[PDB]
Formats: structure tokens, C-alpha cells, sequence
């Protein structure tokens, strides 16, 4: 794209060199620049036509811009005004949309700003109860409180880079679109993470809870942040222009590749998993073997990210269109809710949860 | 000197907390079998090839196994087994073939499955003897059993070669009173894994490990709620 | 001859259980309610003590 | 206490029919799994049948199933036994056993040494 | 000859319950009518000792209520600080399951026993830094299930065995044997003044030993199912005990019955250890529904309840001066209850 | 790609891309 200060730039530039043809060049009317064009020698009572300019990004350049000179030598004024007359019809053939394709943006701003709200309340209730209770500490509960705080980290780091959106050398812009592209990053590996756990538990009867428990730690958090870091340093090396939020080119890969093939591995491990479920009914010896099945992998699409695959591969589209409005729509409502269903899945409806809650109620009550 | 003491004691704990952080990883990392089974059975040649208790210890696939045989006891289990609810897993040995001592067989599994502190362990099971049910089809269990002349062999259940169909047929059946026992309550908490053995076999120490990680897994999907 | 010994134990194990002191229910279970009475103030989870003087607190 | 006592018994002919009883005193019997034991002459004790509390889940050894009728009188408290079509393999002394614990599914009753839960014995001859 | 010694038998049965109800002039449930009620008794953990890694079977406080020993089936034998919460010794034991563990009056020894028949006793003076076995005891044939110390040099012990039996500690050989079970003997208590001691069994019943004659005195047969707990009244002329049949009941040395049964109708699981408190008063039974209930021993109505174990309850001690209670369960957490 | 950053990127050079568009919408209603 063009930045908004190099148009002033070529405007100055197009002045000058008309200046220069003007020093350059029954009476015509005189060559002159209207702040857009510089027009030629005008033949007495011809009009005369001059093609769009080609340093304007948002013009037409076939059409051409009519101009009628009177039999005086000066040109024509705007009848009842004392302003140039001046067809640009044919230049401006591009005034589709102005303001139409805003709607969108702001109707995907509200749907994740809902999703994520839903998405950090319910998940600040489960770290509560996790956290509190103290027969729900195991190695498996401190994975599920790293993922669940990664969510809520997530979510304010998109409240947090929205308010400011609203609201660009200056570096709280950078910093806000860092903790934004950091936290998006720890959350995509922090389900990897899971995946490796749960997928370590099934393939390996021997484990060591410490090492891998601190070893899952460091992948999870740590990791995201040397690509950061590195994404950080380019960026700052080389554009280091406006906020970090317009895109530079192939340096936005820098992150996205790294979290791409954290999506493609996950759905790996997610049809090995399913596949040994298959094996642990049929070895167990129907329809109820299929409800099974069906109900232990819709307890399962959540937590391993499975939606991300749908569209996870997608060169960047127009920025209206089919397929980007139906991409951009379907990941807005499953990315925002997926927060809330791994709430109400895991923490909420875990018959451990479930059982402690209803024993200390029980306690509470008799103690009353 | 009150200060003295209460450094000597923290030491103290600190040791112990180290030890038991070193001895903690050890108990985690070994699994422990309960090889039970009728003296009329032969669990001394198991002990053999795979004071008051006895005990094994060995490792398959750098997986340390305790194996624990029952010796110098009473015949009142009642109370003793109670001891054992904490067993990763609970070898049941039979002979198959005088008394009913097959009945006594089903008797004692019904009452180690239905037992309310041995609910969650699961059972390795042992058909015994399987040259002797050869050896004896051209010289008992349709005496004892009124059921096993309206018994067909299974369509699902596919024979090793070089075997009498009637042996096959005694097999599954003996198989099967085994397993309506165990589907009966079916509580979904644990699961009974039937074999056969020879008199003399060494795949059996093969057997149990790749039963005893298939109980391990169960229970991980126990804890995900996916089984 | 070996369970008639043991029924014969059996005889005198019986005839040793008869033979013995037997004191009234009221009065040994009067007996009873009096160490309860006169060992109330000593205990020590029938009444709460302060915790300037338990331990624990 | 605990007190089982067999009534019924004595030298029968072969095809035949008797019924057997067991009065139970010194505890709640409503609240017990019971069952018969028996023991051949020169054999070990080998179970025959048994009883739920409610008299709903019935049980017997596959050689007599079909033989047997076992019934629990609750009302009178009394543990009733009646066996028909006779067989001169059924001699045996017959135990009428308790079930060590209340409210339960499993029991461990077939120990020869010297389990207190079982009743003196009655004599059945064929 | 059966016939005349079985007849003789009942006779002598039915005359030992005709002098019991020609005795019985009333019930405790009469004379305690204007005695005034324990209140709800609302006691608190104030502290919970974790460190063992396996369930823990059985414990036993100090006679200096200060120290208390935990046996576990990890093969660990743990000695706890009570006030400071700080493991004084941890013992790696020989075999993994353990039944019973006792801590001597003097504090200078610890006896362990299990499944293994050999009851081991270690010495804690310990010269050289170290715990090491002083004397290991194998003279039974069943299982140790239950062990104590009636002085430095004598321990009594319980098998499963039918037989109960009195060591001597300096020469490792058992001085008298005490035969008269019928069935597993789960375990014992020492009367105070160790002249005499109860034995309550897979029977039903429970058998008076004197010491040191080497016979039974009285037989009660006042329960339904097996007797799993045993506990003198702290004036050493009563008893009460806790078996399977959710009941418990409190016997006397002289009427020669039962005086009271605790019985409650919500309460249908077993009773794992019973033990009374200083005065005597309050009875603490610890049941199989994880809680512990706080019995009125002389109204039978419950005082209150003990609801924090999440897992069955496996021993209960109390302290020699009152001061706390302390219970042990299968989820390898030690309560210590004010 | 990942959808957010897309969005991200998206919005930005949308609104980069009418900064300009309404700044050049004024000149044109002022010359023409
Ligand atoms: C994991 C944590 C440590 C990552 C921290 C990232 C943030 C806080 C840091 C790392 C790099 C930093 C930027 C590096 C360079 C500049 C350019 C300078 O002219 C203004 C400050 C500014 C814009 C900094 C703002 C804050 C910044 C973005
Ligand atoms: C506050 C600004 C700079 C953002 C900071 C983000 C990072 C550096 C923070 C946010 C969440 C934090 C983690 C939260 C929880 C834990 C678990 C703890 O047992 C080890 C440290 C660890 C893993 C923290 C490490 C630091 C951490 C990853
Ligand atoms: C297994 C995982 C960790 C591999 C991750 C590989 C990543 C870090 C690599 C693979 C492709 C690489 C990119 C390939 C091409 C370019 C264009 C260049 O002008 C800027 C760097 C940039 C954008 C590279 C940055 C680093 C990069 C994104
Ligand atoms: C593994 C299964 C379940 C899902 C497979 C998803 C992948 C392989 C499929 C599904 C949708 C497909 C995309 C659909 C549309 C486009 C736009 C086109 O201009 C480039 C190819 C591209 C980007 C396709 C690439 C492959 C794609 C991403
Ligand atoms: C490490 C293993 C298991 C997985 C590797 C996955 C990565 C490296 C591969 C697999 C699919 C690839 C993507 C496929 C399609 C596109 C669209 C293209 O216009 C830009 C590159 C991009 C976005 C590729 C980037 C790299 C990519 C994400
Ligand atoms: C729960 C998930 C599956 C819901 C996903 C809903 C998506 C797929 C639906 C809901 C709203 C739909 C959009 C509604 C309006 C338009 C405008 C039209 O000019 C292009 C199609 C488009 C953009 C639709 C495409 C599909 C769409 C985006
Ligand atoms: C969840 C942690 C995220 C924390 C992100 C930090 C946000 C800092 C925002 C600073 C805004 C400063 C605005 C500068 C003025 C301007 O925009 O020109
Ligand atoms: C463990 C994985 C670490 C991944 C590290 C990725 C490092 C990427 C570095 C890219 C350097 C790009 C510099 C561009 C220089 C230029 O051409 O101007
Ligand atoms: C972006 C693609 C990278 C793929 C990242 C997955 C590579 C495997 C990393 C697993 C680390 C697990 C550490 C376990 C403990 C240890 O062995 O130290
Ligand atoms: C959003 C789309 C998700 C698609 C998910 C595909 C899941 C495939 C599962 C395959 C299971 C096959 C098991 C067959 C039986 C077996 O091998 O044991």
C-alpha cells in the first residue's frame, strides 16, 4: 500500500515539474496546475481532454478529465461562481463502497468482545475452584490451570490491544500488539502442550512427573517468547516505522509459521488418541460403542483445538469476500466460545469437581 | 539452645522429605501384582519360570514388577485382602479339570469382584492346564455343568491350529462363566483380561505387561472421562 | 479322642465361666456414673480450654 | 449370640422329596445373604446354593440346578430347603452357613477350619 | 460320648444366660435418666500430618503425648512431632505391608508387625545416629495383627492364628501362649494397671486373659459379626467394642453382659477403631462412611461427628492426658483433631 | 493463518487505506 505523507510528496513533486513546464512554454488559453493536474496549451472553444494521472492510487487512469477553454483565453468559469469548470467523472470509476464494508469489522469486533467475556468469567470461576480445592491437586490439574490462565491472559490481551485500537511511534501501541501476538502465541502451545501430555500419558506407562511437568512449563510459556523476541528484533531492525500493527511482508511469517505447525501436529496426536479409543471399545466387546465413541471425541474437538484445521491453511484474501467473511466469521465465534466450552467440559462438568463441591456443601450444611 | 532445636529438627525434616522424595518416584515407578490362586493349581511353576509372604521382584522393558504370592496363611481371606486394595493388578490362577473345585474357582472370583475394597482393581485371569482338557476328551465338566451341552462355540472367537473342536468348545465355555460373572454387575471400574497357559510356557511374563499398560491407559481415560 | 478333648475343654471352660462373681447392673453401672462425675473437670475434650493452655492453638 | 440349628433329615430312598430348615437366632436375619454348604463323606466342604436378603437373586451348583428350591422365611425367621428327585451322590452332612457381613454381595464360607458362621450339621443319606 | 458333652454343653450355656437375666436388675439406659446431656461437641483440626505415600493401617500415640508413631504400606515407619508438625525418624521396614505398629511406654522402642509373621522391634537410642532392629520375633503361623508393649522387656502380640501370644524381648522365645479363638484375632487393649487384657476376634466374641496365670477368665458374646475394635474404660472395669455389624457395645468385667449398645439407623458400615476419651465419658468410633462419630457414652446419642477423612478411616488414638485426637485413614493424611 | 493476526492486519490496512480516501475525497469536492 501507499502511506498517507508520500501522496503530499508526489503532489509537490507533480507542482514542481509543472512549474518547470510552465517556465518551459487567436490566444490559447494558458497552461496551469490545479493541485491535481497540470494542464496544457487550451485551443480556443475545444474542449480539452487529459488522461487521469498515474500517481494516484485511487483514480482511474484510463478515463480522462474534460476541460473547456472559451474564445477569451482563460478557462471557464462555473456559472453564478468564480470557480474553474472542470468535468472528473471519468477518473473516479471507483466509488463502490466507502464506509459499507465497516459494519463487518465492527459486527466481528462485537462477537469476539462477547465471546471473550464469557470466555474470561467462566474461566476465572474454574481457576478459583482448581485452585482452592485441595484433593484437585494432581499433574493433570496444573496443566488445565496453565491452559486456563492462558486463556485469560489471551483475553485481556485482546480487550487491552482493542481499547487501544479505539482510542503511533509513541510504544504503548507496540507493546499492546507484542502482549497481543505473545499471549495468542503461549495459548496456541499451551493446547500442543496438552495434546503431548494426554498423548504421553496413553503411549508411556513409565513417567516422571517433576521432569516433564517442568519441561511442558518451559515449551509452554518460555518458547512463544524466543520467536516474539526474534519477530521483535527484525521488526525493530529494519521497518521500525509507525506502530507494529500494519503488516511488512514476509516477516509476518516469523510467528505464523511457528503457530501453524503447532496446529497441524495437534491434529495429529487428536486422530492417534481417538483412533486407540476405537481399539479400548471394541476390545471391551454396537450402538452404544458408537454413542461412546461419538460423545468421548465431542469431549474432545474442544480441548485439541480440532475447528483450527478448517481454515488453518489460507493465503491472505480480499479484504471483502466470500470466503474471507465466511472464514473470518466461523473463527471469530469458535476461537471466542472455545474459552467457555473448555470451562463448562472439563471443570464445571468433572465428576471430581462435581464431588467436592457436593461434599463441602454437605460439610457447610452440617456444620449450619 | 531453643533456637538449636528447632534447627536440628528442621534439618532432620529436611533429610527425611529428601529420602521420601527419592523413595516417592520408586514406589510411583513399580507395579505390583497379587499372583492368587487354588493350591490345586500350579502357581509354583509360575513362581518358578515368571516366614508368611513371598515375593518376586523383576523388570520387563525397564518396568520394575513386584509380584506378591500369598504363603504361610489361613484359609480366611475375608480379612487379609483388605490389605491389598492398592495393587496395580491381581493375577487369578485356575486349574482347569474329586470336589467341584472349577465352582470353588467361580465361587472366589465372584467374591474378590463383588467385594466392596476390591471394586476398582481388575483381574488377570489364567486357564491352567489346557494339555490336560486335551488329554482327557477320549476319557467330568458336562457332569458338573448342565449347561455345556447347550453351548456353541463362538462365531467371534477364532481356535489355534491343531486343535480337538470339543477341546476348543470346553475352552470358551470354561472362557465364559468366567466372563458372565464379570459382565454382570458391570460398573465400568474395572475389566477381568482371560488367557491360556501351558503346564510349561514363558510367553506369560509377555502376557501380563501388555495387560498391565492396557490398565494403566484405562485408567488415565478413566481420569479425561472419555471411558 | 481328639474332639472329645476339646469338647471336654469346651465343659471346663464353661464350668470356669460360671462359677465367678457377679456384681448388680445398678451397681456397677452406678460405679460407672461416678468416675464420670468425679474425673468431669479434668477432661480435656468435654470442655474447651483456652488456647494459652492447649497446645495445638 | 450367634446360633444356627439344621432341623429335618434322616435316611431317605432314591427319586424321593424332603425339606430342610435352619433356625436362625441371636441376630437380624432379615439383614444376611445365607446359603448351604455340604460335605461329602471323605470330601471337602463344596457349595450348593444361596440366598439375597430380599430372596430375589438365587444361586445354585450346576449339578444340582433344577434340583434344589431354596426359600427364605423372614416372618418366622426360618431358612427352608426342599429337595426333590433324590440322588444316591447327594449324601453328604449338610451346614446351613451365614455370611460374615451385613449389607454386602461377597462371602468367604467355604473354610473347613473351624468357620464360626455355620450351623452344627443334619445327616442326609440316600 | 458326643452326645452327653454337646447336651453338657448347652446345659452349661443355658445356665451361664439364666444367672446373666437373674442378674440383670436393670439397664445403664434407666439409671442415667437425670444425667445432663455432652452438648454438640464441635472440635477442629488443627493439624494434618502428610507424608506417607501409601494408605496408613495403624498409629499409636506416646506416653508423653508428644510423639506418635504411623505405619504405612509404603514399607515406611514415620515418628511425628505432634506440636511442630516435623518427622523426628523415618524406618525403611524389611516387608511392604504392615498391620499393626506400638510405641513403648518408655519411648526407647518401636514394634511393627504384618503380613510377613515377624514382629519387629526397633531400638531408638540409636548411639551411633541410626535405627537399627533390635530383636525380630517368628513364632506364628498366620498374620500379626496386632501388637503391645506391657513393659521394655514384654510385648504381647495377636496372630492370625487363632492364638494370642507373650514375648519376652531379651531371649526372642514366647514365655506362655493364649489359646482360645476360634477364628482371626483383629486386636487387643491393655487394661491399665497390665494385669489382665481383652482379645476380641472373627467370632464374635471376646476373651478376658490374665496375663499371668495363661488362661481366659470370661467369654462375651454380645455382637453379630466380626469384632475389629477394642478399647478399655479408662478405670480398667469395663470395655467397649466395634465390630462389623455397625454396632458397638459396652461390656463390664463384673455384671459379665453387655450394659449398652450404640446403635444409629442411618449408620449400616463397620466400625475400624473405637477408643474413649480421659474421663470416659465420650466414645469415639471411627466407622467405614470416612467420619468418626463422637459417641455419649453413658446416653448413647451421638455428641458429634468427625467428617474429614475422604477415605476410610483405619485408626484413631487419644492422647494419655486427653489433649487431642489423632486419626488415620486411607488417604494417607494423619487429623489431628483438638 | 492464524485469524486474529489476519483480522489485525486486515483492519489496519483498511484503515490506512481510507485515511487516505478521505483525505483525496475533499480535494476532489474542492476542485471538482
Ligand atoms: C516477554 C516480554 C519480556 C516481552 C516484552 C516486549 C516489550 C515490553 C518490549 C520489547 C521491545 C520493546 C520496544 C523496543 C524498541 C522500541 C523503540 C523505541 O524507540 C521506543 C520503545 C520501543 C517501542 C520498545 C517498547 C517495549 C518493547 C516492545
Ligand atoms: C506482565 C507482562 C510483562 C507479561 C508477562 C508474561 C509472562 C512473562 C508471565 C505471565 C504468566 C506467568 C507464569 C504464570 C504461572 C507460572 C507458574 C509458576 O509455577 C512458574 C512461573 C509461571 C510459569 C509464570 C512465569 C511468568 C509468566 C509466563
Ligand atoms: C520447526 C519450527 C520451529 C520451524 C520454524 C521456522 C521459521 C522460524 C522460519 C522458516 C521460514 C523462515 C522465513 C523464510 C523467509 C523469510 C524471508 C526473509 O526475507 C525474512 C525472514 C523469513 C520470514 C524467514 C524467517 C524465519 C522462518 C519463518
Ligand atoms: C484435514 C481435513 C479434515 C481438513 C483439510 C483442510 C485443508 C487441506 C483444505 C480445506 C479448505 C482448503 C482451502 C480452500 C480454499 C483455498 C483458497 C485457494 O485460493 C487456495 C487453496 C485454499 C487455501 C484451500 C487449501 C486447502 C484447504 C485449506
Ligand atoms: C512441522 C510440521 C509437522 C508441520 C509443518 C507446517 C508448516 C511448516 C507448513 C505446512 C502448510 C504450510 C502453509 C500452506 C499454505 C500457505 C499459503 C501460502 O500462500 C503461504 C504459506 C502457507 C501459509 C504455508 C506456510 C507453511 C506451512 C504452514
Ligand atoms: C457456528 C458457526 C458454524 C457459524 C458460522 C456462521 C457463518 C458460516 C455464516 C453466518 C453469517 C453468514 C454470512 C451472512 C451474510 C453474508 C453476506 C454475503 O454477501 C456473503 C455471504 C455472507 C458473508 C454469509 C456467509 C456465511 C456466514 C458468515
Ligand atoms: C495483559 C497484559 C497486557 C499489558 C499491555 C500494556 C498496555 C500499555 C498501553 C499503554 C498506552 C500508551 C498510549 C500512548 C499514547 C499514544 O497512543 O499515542
Ligand atoms: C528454536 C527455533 C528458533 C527459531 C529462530 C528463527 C530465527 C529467524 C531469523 C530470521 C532473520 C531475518 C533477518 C533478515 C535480514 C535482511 O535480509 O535484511
Ligand atoms: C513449530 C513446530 C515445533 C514443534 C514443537 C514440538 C517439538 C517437541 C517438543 C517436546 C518437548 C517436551 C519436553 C519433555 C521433557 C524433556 O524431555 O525435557
Ligand atoms: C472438523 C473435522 C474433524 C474430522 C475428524 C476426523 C476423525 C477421524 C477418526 C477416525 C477413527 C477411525 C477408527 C477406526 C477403527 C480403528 O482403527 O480402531
Amino acid at each position: 500500500v501507499m502511506t498517507k505523507e508520500e501522496q503530499i510528496f508526489l503532489l509537490h513533486r507533480a507542482q514542481a515539474q509543472c512549474e518547470k513546464r510552465l517556465k518551459e512554454v487567436g490566444r490559447p488559453c494558458l497552461p496551469e496546475w490545479d493541485h491535481i493536474l497540470c494542464w496544457p496549451l487550451g485551443a480556443p472553444g475545444e474542449v480539452v481532454a487529459v488522461p487521469c494521472p498515474d500517481y494516484i492510487y485511487d483514480f482511474n487512469h484510463k478515463g480522462h478529465a474534460y476541460r473547456r477553454c472559451d474564445r477569451n483565453g482563460s478557462w471557464e468559469l462555473v456559472p453564478g461562481h468564480n470557480r474553474t469548470w472542470a468535468n472528473y467523472s471519468e477518473c473516479v470509476k471507483f466509488l463502490t463502497n466507502e464506509t459499507r464494508e465497516r459494519e463487518v469489522f465492527d459486527r466481528l469486533a462485537m462477537i469476539y468482545t462477547v465471546g471473550y467475556s464469557v470466555s474470561l468469567a467462566s474461566l476465572t470461576v474454574a481457576v478459583l475452584i482448581l485452585a482452592y480445592f485441595r484433593r484437585l491437586h494432581c499433574t493433570r490439574n496444573y496443566i488445565h490451570m496453565h491452559l486456563f490462565l492462558s486463556f485469560m491472559l489471551r483475553a485481556v490481551s485482546i480487550f487491552v490491544k482493542d481499547a487501544v485500537l479505539y482510542s503511533a511511534g509513541y510504544a504503548g501501541c507496540r507493546v499492546a500488539v507484542t502482549f497481543f501476538l505473545y499471549f495468542l502465541a503461549t495459548n496456541y502451545y499451551w493446547i500442543l502442550v496438552e495434546g503431548l501430555y494426554l498423548h504421553s500419558l496413553i503411549f508411556m506407562a513409565f513417567f516422571s512427573e517433576k521432569k516433564y511437568l517442568w519441561g511442558f512449563t518451559v515449551f509452554g510459556w518460555g518458547l512463544p517468547a524466543v520467536f516474539v523476541a526474534v519477530w521483535v528484533s527484525v521488526r525493530a531492525t529494519l521497518a521500525n516505522t509507525g506502530c507494529w500493527d500494519l503488516s511488512s511482508g514476509n516477516k509476518k511469517w516469523i510467528i505464523q509459521v511457528p503457530i501453524l505447525a503447532s496446529i497441524v501436529l495437534n491434529f495429529i496426536l487428536f486422530i492417534n488418541i481417538v483412533r486407540v479409543l476405537a481399539t479400548k471399545l471394541r476390545e471391551t466387546n454396537t450402538r452404544q460403542q458408537y454413542r461412546k465413541l461419538l460423545k468421548s471425541t465431542l469431549v474432545l474437538m474442544p480441548l485439541f483445538g480440532v475447528h483450527y484445521i478448517v481454515f488453518m491453511a489460507t493465503p491472505y484474501t480480499e479484504v471483502s469476500g466470500t470466503l474471507w467473511q465466511v472464514q473470518m466469521h466461523y473463527e471469530m465465534l469458535f476461537n471466542s466460545f472455545q474459552g467457555f466450552f473448555v470451562a463448562i467440559i472439563y471443570c464445571f462438568c468433572n465428576g471430581e469437581v462435581q464431588a467436592e463441591i457436593k461434599k463441602s456443601w454437605s460439610r457447610w450444611t452440617l456444620a449450619l | 539452645d531453643q533456637r538449636n532445636e528447632e534447627k536440628a529438627q528442621r534439618e532432620a525434616n529436611k533429610k527425611i522429605e529428601k529420602q521420601l522424595q527419592k523413595d516417592k518416584q520408586v514406589y510411583r515407578a513399580t507395579h505390583r501384582l497379587l499372583l492368587l490362586g487354588a493350591g490345586e493349581s500350579g502357581k509354583s511353576t509360575i513362581v518358578k519360570q515368571m516366614t508368611g509372604i513371598f515375593e518376586t521382584k523383576f523388570q520387563v522393558d525397564k518396568v520394575n514388577f513386584h509380584m506378591f504370592d500369598v504363603g504361610g496363611q489361613r484359609d480366611e481371606r475375608r480379612k487379609w485382602i483388605q490389605c491389598f486394595n492398592d495393587v496395580t493388578a491381581i493375577i487369578f490362577v485356575v486349574a482347569s479339570s474329586q470336589t467341584n473345585r472349577l465352582q470353588e474357582a467361580l465361587n472366589l472370583f465372584k467374591s474378590i469382584w463383588n467385594n466392596r475394597w476390591l471394586r476398582t482393581i481388575s483381574v488377570i485371569l489364567f486357564l491352567n492346564k489346557q494339555d490336560l482338557l486335551a488329554e482327557k476328551v477320549l476319557a467330568k465338566i458336562e457332569d458338573y455343568f448342565p449347561e455345556f451341552a447347550r453351548y456353541t462355540t463362538p462365531e467371534d472367537a477364532t481356535p489355534e491350529p491343531g486343535e480337538d473342536p470339543r477341546v476348543t468348545r470346553a475352552k470358551y465355555f470354561i472362557r465364559d462363566e468366567f466372563l458372565r460373572i464379570s459382565t454382570a454387575s458391570g460398573d465400568g471400574r474395572h475389566y477381568c483380561y482371560p488367557h491360556f497357559t501351558c503346564a510349561v510356557d514363558t510367553e506369560n511374563i509377555r502376557r501380563v505387561f501388555n495387560d498391565c499398560r492396557d490398565i494403566i491407559q484405562r485408567m488415565h481415560l478413566r481420569q479425561y472421562e472419555l471411558l | 479322642t481328639a474332639s472329645i478333648a476339646q469338647a471336654r475343654k469346651l465343659v471346663e471352660q464353661l464350668k470356669m465361666e460360671a462359677n465367678i462373681d457377679r456384681i448388680k447392673v445398678s451397681k456397677a453401672a452406678a460405679d460407672l456414673m461416678a468416675y464420670c462425675e468425679a474425673h468431669a473437670k479434668e477432661d480435656p475434650l468435654l470442655t474447651p480450654v483456652p488456647a494459652s493452655e492447649n497446645p495445638f492453638r | 449370640q450367634v446360633q444356627l440349628q439344621e432341623s429335618g433329615g434322616g435316611l431317605v430312598q432314591p427319586g424321593g422329596s424332603l425339606r430342610l430348615s435352619c433356625a436362625a437366632s441371636g441376630f437380624t436375619f432379615s439383614n444376611y445373604k445365607m446359603n448351604w454348604v455340604r460335605q461329602a463323606p471323605g470330601k471337602g466342604l463344596e457349595w450348593v446354593s444361596d440366598i439375597s436378603q430380599s430372596g430375589a437373586s438365587i444361586s445354585y451348583t450346576g449339578s444340582v440346578k433344577g434340583r434344589f428350591t431354596i426359600s427364605r422365611d423372614n416372618a418366622k425367621n426360618t431358612l427352608y430347603l426342599q429337595m426333590n428327585s433324590l440322588k444316591p451322590e447327594d449324601t453328604a452332612v449338610y451346614y446351613c452357613a451365614r455370611c460374615p457381613a451385613p449389607f454386602t454381595r461377597d462371602c468367604f464360607d467355604v473354610t473347613s477350619t473351624t468357620y464360626a458362621y455355620r450351623g452344627q450339621g443334619t445327616q442326609v443319606t440316600v | 460320648e458326643l452326645d452327653q458333652l454337646r447336651q453338657e454343653a448347652e446345659q452349661l450355656k443355658n445356665q451361664i444366660r439364666d444367672a446373666r437375666k437373674a442378674c440383670a436388675d436393670a439397664t445403664l439406659s434407666q439409671i442415667t435418666n437425670n444425667i445432663d446431656p455432652v452438648g454438640r461437641i464441635q472440635m477442629r483440626t488443627r493439624r494434618t500430618l502428610r507424608g506417607h505415600l501409601a494408605k496408613i493401617y495403624a498409629m499409636h500415640w506416646g506416653t508423653d503425648s508428644r510423639l506418635l508413631v504411623s505405619a504405612s504400606q509404603d514399607g515406611k515407619l514415620i515418628i511425628w512431632d505432634s506440636y511442630t508438625t516435623n518427622k523426628v525418624h523415618a524406618i525403611p521396614l524389611r516387608s511392604s505391608w504392615v498391620m499393626t505398629c506400638a510405641y513403648a511406654p518408655s519411648g526407647n522402642y518401636v514394634a511393627c508387625g504384618g503380613l510377613d509373621n515377624i514382629c519387629s522391634i526397633y531400638n531408638l537410642k540409636t548411639r551411633e545416629g541410626n535405627v537399627r532392629v533390635s530383636r525380630e520375633l517368628a513364632g506364628h503361623t498366620g498374620y500379626l495383627s496386632c501388637c503391645r508393649f506391657l513393659d521394655d522387656n514384654q510385648i504381647v502380640t495377636s496372630s492370625g492364628d487363632t492364638t494370642c501370644a507373650l514375648w519376652d524381648i531379651e531371649t526372642g522365645q514366647q514365655t506362655t501362649t493364649f489359646t482360645g479363638h476360634t477364628g482371626d484375632v483383629m486386636s487387643l487393649s491393655l487394661a491399665p494397671d497390665t494385669r489382665l487384657f481383652v482379645s476380641g476376634a472373627c467370632d464374635a466374641s471376646a476373651k478376658l486373659w490374665d496375663v499371668r496365670e495363661g488362661m481366659c477368665r470370661q467369654t462375651f458374646t454380645g455382637h453379630e459379626s466380626d469384632i475389629n475394635a477394642i478399647c478399655f474404660f479408662p478405670n480398667g472395669n469395663a470395655f467397649a467394642t466395634g465390630s462389623d455389624d455397625a454396632t458397638c457395645r459396652l461390656f463390664d468385667l463384673r455384671a459379665d453382659q453387655e450394659l449398652m449398645t450404640y446403635s444409629h439407623d442411618n449408620i449400616i458400615c463397620g466400625i475400624t477403631s473405637v477408643s474413649f476419651s480421659k474421663s470416659g465419658r465420650l466414645l469415639l468410633a471411627g466407622y467405614d462412611d470416612f467420619n468418626c462419630n463422637v459417641w455419649d457414652a453413658l446416653k448413647a446419642d451421638r455428641a458429634g461427628v468427625l467428617a474429614g477423612h475422604d477415605n476410610r478411616v483405619s485408626c484413631l488414638g487419644v492422647t494419655d492426658d486427653g489433649m487431642a485426637v489423632a486419626t488415620g485413614s486411607w488417604d494417607s493424611f494423619l487429623k489431628i483433631w483438638n | 493463518a492464524v485469524a486474529e493476526i489476519q483480522l489485525m492486519h486486515q483492519r489496519a490496512k483498511w484503515i490506512q487505506d481510507a485515511r487516505r480516501r478521505a483525505f483525496l475525497h475533499k480535494l476532489i469536492a474542492e476542485i471538482h
